[PDB]
């Protein structure tokens, strides 16, 4: 879901990255409450 | 009054069995769950979840202590007294969700940094029937709704054991700027996903919202800003000029796009 940008090379970084910190912030919010597992949950 | 609402939410966990269904809708994902919640005799909260459509996510919990949850919920895992300070919190009338009788409570941010919610709760119980997450223009990000909701009767024991796939189970940076109402709520250090190189992480919340820190180091690289959207939750990627071959600062959460912007632009390293 990179936005991107523009460049191959940025978005090749980016996109190694960034999925994986979205799932840690979403996937550590849910186990610090029906609404953070649900977020959590909705991934993938 | 508002902040009695709230106040009855935050304790309505710890007073009240029930079980239930309810959808979560972003942009992009559409999904039911069933919630089944035991309060036992000495007050501890025991409490399944199971994600009704598509594959068996499923996390049980004992008060706050996760004792069992499913491999794809798991693979990235290392108090409403002050929310008046940047909320405003106003009862704005009553409604009906899942068949019962709810008050609505506005919960309407102060400045342009957060967003706001408009919640349903229930009348007998002042359990949440309804969130809805509203972006500055009002328009809706997130939807948490309950379809049904049964109280009072505690879920038998059978209801409150998971399946098979319910798997039994100092960083040198800080932020310059932050939202009034945000504090440091953790700190701790990863690895990259890709290279050997440490990853500093940061945790931020106000009570209501949450934002995560990211700090990963460049080696000189030119690598760009990056951004992008998941529902309710923006990421910002935006490079950090430093003497020791600058920093890839990326900043992710439930928080509008510019605050996201600011926060990123804002990290810098521990002085001496």
């Amino acid at each position: 879901q990179v936005i991107t940008n523009s460049s191959s090379s940025d978005t090749r970084w980016h996109e190694q990255r960034l999925p994986i910190y979205l799932r840690q912030h979403v996937q550590q919010s849910a186990v610090s409450s029906a609404l953070p597992y649900a977020r959590a949950a909705s991934l993938e | 009054d508002a902040s009695d609402w709230l106040n009855r939410l935050a304790e309505a966990d710890r007073q009240n069995s029930f079980q239930g269904t309810f959808v979560y809708e972003r942009n992009g994902s559409f999904s039911t769950h069933e919630i089944w919640h035991r309060v036992e005799s000495d007050g501890a909260v025991r409490e399944r979840l199971l994600q009704l459509d598509g594959a068996r996510q499923e996390v049980v919990r004992v008060d706050g202590r996760t004792q069992c949850i499913s491999g794809g919920l798991a693979d990235q895992l290392a108090d409403p007294s002050q929310l008046a300070s940047w909320y405003d919190l106003r009862l704005v009338g009553e409604s009906r969700v899942a068949g019962r009788p709810a008050v609505v409570l506005a919960v309407t941010p102060r400045d342009q940094h957060r967003y706001g919610f408009e919640l349903h709760l229930d009348r007998d119980t002042g359990l949440p029937l309804k969130s809805l997450l509203l972006n500055e223009k009002g328009q809706l990000l997130e939807r948490f709704q309950f379809t049904q909701l049964n109280t009072g009767a505690a879920p038998a024991e059978d209801q409150l054991q998971a399946g098979a796939e319910c798997q039994v189970v100092t960083v040198a940076w800080r932020s310059e700027w932050l939202p009034p109402g945000f504090t440091l709520t953790r700190s701790f250090m990863r690895r990259s996903p890709v290279t050997p190189d440490p990853v500093a992480c940061l945790t931020y919340g106000d009570g209501l919202a949450r934002f995560s820190v990211f700090i990963e180091p460049l080696h000189g690289a030119m690598v760009g800003d990056a951004r992008s959207q998941l529902g309710p939750t923006v990421v910002v990627s935006k490079r950090l000029q430093t003497d020791d071959g600058g920093q890839m600062v990326t900043v992710v959460g439930e928080v509008p796009l510019g605050t996201a912007e600011r926060v990123a632009l804002s990290i810098r390293p521990e002085a001496a």
